DNA sequence: GCGTTTTAACCGCCAAGG
DNA sequence: CCTTGGCGGTTAAAACGC
């Protein structure tokens, strides 16, 4: 059970990191879409 | 084309310009005359056979070490720290099986030339120490585990405390360590070979010495060979 | 696809190079001044049914047997000709139910020009398949794969072996395991997959040559040889043009050749 | 500068077969040229045999200098190299 | 029909480019990595199904791990070119776009071929780096081949540690060409070292090093 | 004299033969 | 393998419309 708890903690940490990186990524996606619209 | 290539004192294989051809001769640093066809025992067989051969359970009585082969069979069942050690050994064995079966030898071939013949060493020990008879061994499980674990760290191909040197040294003996751990498992030692203590230290010392003797000698003109 | 013969045959047909010359049985040139009719009575029915520029008629008869064998369509051949020649040639093709599969063409002193165009047509009209792959064979391979119980059991699978090499194009064909396509010409392997793949392929070829007659040579020797041949980033041939083009001493180099 | 300190010597601690052969040859030649012998000779007369007897007892007064590819070297005494 | 196969090949090239950008250290969202073919047709293909290469251009920034390990990793701009043949004008305007938006690295994927004049102005785009790939050779990801081991670019500190450990000079390492397909996949610049961990039948695992040219 | 275009010398790339 | 001659081509510049 101790091992399972540690595994769950690490999984939650990884999930938080992925969420933060996705939040950062969406800004770049928006900028790219705006610039591609500008080129058109 | 290959005349000016020679094994140097740091293990690398270089030409006359000093350019590196290989970072370790033969990728293991061994001599061509000091290898023999051996079978790695963790590769073949079904999962059930592997589990039956290598797993040791100290909680279930009928899935434990037989009591007639060990003197201390009374105070073994129910121990949890020794079970932790056995579980670590079995996890190492499973990792070795996965590494050999999924990366190195995908087609499952298990007969490969490797240094120091282990079968010959074991039967020499059995003949030397008269390991016949139904006598019970006095070799405790922690001694087996720690002895094999320490042996797998004294197979020096490269000397030095550098971190990159340590990584190369660990890489150079992966297959051989897999072989050694496949042969010198706890269940196999206690049941199949029935070694006692003195035979066990003799086997460990002999393995280490023969491995040291099987390395390549600096100054080999391996290109011409 | 590996375990199904029908899909494997489909892939084999899709890969093999096939040109118009492969299926063409004979070619002919006729004089016919009426674009809306013809002089030949045999082809008169088909052309009149179709109808319901230069007078020089260029026709050619396709072998029905091989045309069927290559699984081709007269419409496909006509479309290929139209694509390669745009609208410079008016093309009519007989139906599949005709006694002889024929296709007619017309240009929209030209006899020599027509002959040259016919030669070009027989030359470089590509119907389908990867260029450079002359022949393809179906081969059964025995592979040992762990079972659901961990036991190793033999297994038979279908694979293709070709004549001629085009690694980059064949690797891109859908239905092909692009992560395992292999070639016996390591120059192309170097041009496609890099230098480490070239090292592995070179070792495999050398071992194949040595071990054919049952002989055995230790691994480290061939490893040293193929590490020498590929240590400069490119294939260094074992000749004077490979060895003598190094930075080694002049006295050492002059002793060879 | 080029010499490597005794504490940081990283070459093998064993006498390679080439080093053994060269050491035996040099010692045999020196004995044949009336060099002092550092071991007691029972009844031996062959210089090579005397050299082998000296080597077995770690009494050869020679030093091996192992040249690394970059030009640096390690000095090992024949009395501290392990011989099989 | 042929439109379907063209779209499929374009989708495969897009997936390969995204994988390459991920390998070089930049961050690509997991949802974008698994962006399937039907979604690609929905987003790119028009009413007649024709694709626009201009809608596939994207941007990426290095992950914190890659940024920490490699301090020279900037922003990456990947653009597909509509023109089947690229000339001096198109390369010049791409260079202008890179310079005005101060991108560290720009990848320019063309369709058929690139004129030599356009090749001439690639080295003069400093300090930004412009790398060009053809569409045909990106359909298959070569680094997923069986024969191709894993190449990892070494940082400057690791390269220094390597040269000190072996007491080497840069000319004494095994070499890898700059036009080598894996070298172009990793965007190797002259003087950089890749570590290759390789299967070995004598020791299991063997790590080799090569230096670019 | 601004927007545009043609031939032009010029340029490099490539195939063939010694 | 190398030189050789030639091929092709793009891009530029002189010239045009207008």
């Amino acid at each position: 059970e101790k091992r399972l708890e540690q595994e769950q903690r690490r999984l939650e940490e990884a999930r938080k990191r992925q969420e933060a990186e996705l939040i950062k990524r969406q800004e770049l996606i928006k900028q790219a879409e705006e610039w591609n619209k500008m080129d058109i | 084309a290959l005349e000016d290539i020679m094994v140097h004192y740091d293990g690398t294989t270089r030409n006359s310009l000093g350019d590196i051809i290989q970072f370790l001769y033969g990728e293991d640093g061994l001599d061509g005359t000091q290898v023999e066809r051996q079978t790695i025992d963790t590769i073949p067989g079904s999962d059930k056979a592997f589990h039956k051969r290598y797993y040791v359970d100290l909680m279930d009585e009928k899935n434990s070490i037989k009591p007639d082969v060990i003197e201390y069979a009374a105070d073994i069942l129910g121990d949890v720290e020794l079970q932790k050690e056995l579980n670590s050994e079995y996890e190492q064995l499973v990792s070795d099986r996965k590494f050999l079966r999924e990366i190195v030898f995908v087609n499952g071939d298990h007969n490969w030339p490797l240094p120091v013949n282990l079968r010959r060493i074991i039967q020499n020990a059995q003949q030397i120490f008269h390991l016949d008879r139904a006598k019970a061994s006095d070799l405790t499980i922690p001694e087996i585990i720690h002895g094999v674990r320490d042996l797998c760290k004294k197979l020096f191909v490269l000397r030095g405390e550098n971190e990159l040197i340590k990584e190369a040294q660990q890489n150079a003996t992966s297959l051989f360590q897999c072989l050694v751990r496949a042969r010198l498992a706890t269940r196999r030692i206690l049941e199949e070979f029935r070694l006692n203590r003195d035979a066990f230290e003799w086997v460990l010392g002999t393995i280490e010495a023969q491995f040291q003797r099987s390395l390549v000698h600096p100054g080999e003109m391996v290109g011409v060979i | 696809i590996a375990l199904d013969i029908e899909k494997a045959k489909v892939i084999q047909s899709s890969i093999e190079y096939t040109t118009l010359k492969n299926v063409t049985s004979a070619t002919e040139i006729y004089y016919d001044p009426d674009p809306t009719s013809t002089v030949i009575e045999e082809d008169f029915d088909t052309v009149e049914a179709y109808f319901s520029q230069s007078p020089w008629l260029l026709r050619l008869e396709l072998d029905r047997a091989r045309m069927l064998d290559k699984q081709l369509t007269m419409n496909q051949v006509a479309d290929k000709i139209s694509e390669v020649f745009s609208d410079d040639l008016f093309v009519m093709w007989s139906e599949d139910n005709a006694d002889k599969l024929i296709i007619r063409c017309r240009v929209i002193e030209e006899d020599q020009m027509l002959k040259r165009i016919e030669a070009h047509m027989l030359d470089l009209i590509a119907l389908r398949g990867i260029p450079g792959i002359s022949k393809v064979y179906m081969v059964k391979h025995k592979v040992s794969v762990p079972d659901e119980s961990g036991e190793y059991k033999n297994e038979e699978l279908w694979a293709l072996e070709t004549d001629g090499i085009n690694l980059a194009e064949v690797m891109a064909v859908p239905g092909v395991d692009s992560s395992r396509t292999y070639s016996n010409s390591f120059v192309e392997i170097l041009s496609v997959l890099g230098i480490e793949a070239t090292r592995s392929s070179l070792y495999k070829e050398i071992l194949n040559v040595i071990a054919f007659d049952g002989s055995y040579v230790n691994y480290r020797h061939m490893a040293l040889l193929v590490d020498v041949m590929t240590s400069r980033g490119y294939l260094m041939a074992i000749t004077r043009h490979g060895i003598n083009r190094a930075d080694t001493g002049a006295l050492m180099r002059c002793s060879f050749e | 500068e080029l010499a490597i300190l005794k504490e940081e010597r990283t070459t093998t601690p064993y006498l390679t077969k080439y080093e053994r052969a060269r050491i035996l040859g040099t010692r045999a030649l020196q004995i044949s040229m009336n060099a002092p012998v550092l071991v007691d000779i029972e009844g031996e007369t062959d210089p090579l045999q005397i050299a082998m007897k000296e080597l077995s007892q770690r009494k050869i007064p020679l030093v091996i200098r192992r040249y690394l590819p970059d030009g640096s070297y390690e000095d090992w005494g024949c009395d501290e190299l392990i011989v099989d | 029909e042929d439109n379907n196969r063209i779209i499929s090949r374009l989708w495969r090239s897009f997936r390969t480019v995204k994988e390459m950008a991920a390998d070089r250290g930049y961050f690509i969202s997991q949802e974008e990595m698994d962006q399937s073919l039907e979604e690609f047709r929905s987003k790119i293909c028009d009413s007649m199904g024709n694709p626009q290469r201009k809608l596939m251009s994207f941007l990426a920034n290095p992950t914190p791990e890659a940024l920490e390990k490699y301090s020279d990793l900037g922003t990456l701009w990947v653009e597909f070119c509509d023109e089947p043949s690229v000339g001096i004008k198109t390369m010049r305007n791409f260079c202008l776009r890179i310079q005005e938006k101060n991108f560290s690295t720009g990848i320019f994927i063309y369709q058929n071929n690139i004129t030599p004049s356009a090749n001439k102005m690639i080295p003069t785009v400093s300090p930004a780096i412009i790398e060009t790939f053809q569409e045909s050779d990106l359909v298959v990801n070569i680094t997923h081949h069986e024969l191709v081991p894993k190449h990892i670019r070494l940082s400057d500190g690791e390269k220094s540690q390597l040269l000190q450990r072996y007491k080497l000079k840069e000319s004494q390492l095994p070499r890898i060409q700059r036009e080598d397909p894996v070298a172009r996949y990793l965007g190797l610049k002259r003087g950089q070292v890749v570590k290759i961990i390789r299967r070995s039948e004598t020791s299991g695992r063997y790590a080799s090093y090569r230096i670019c040219l």
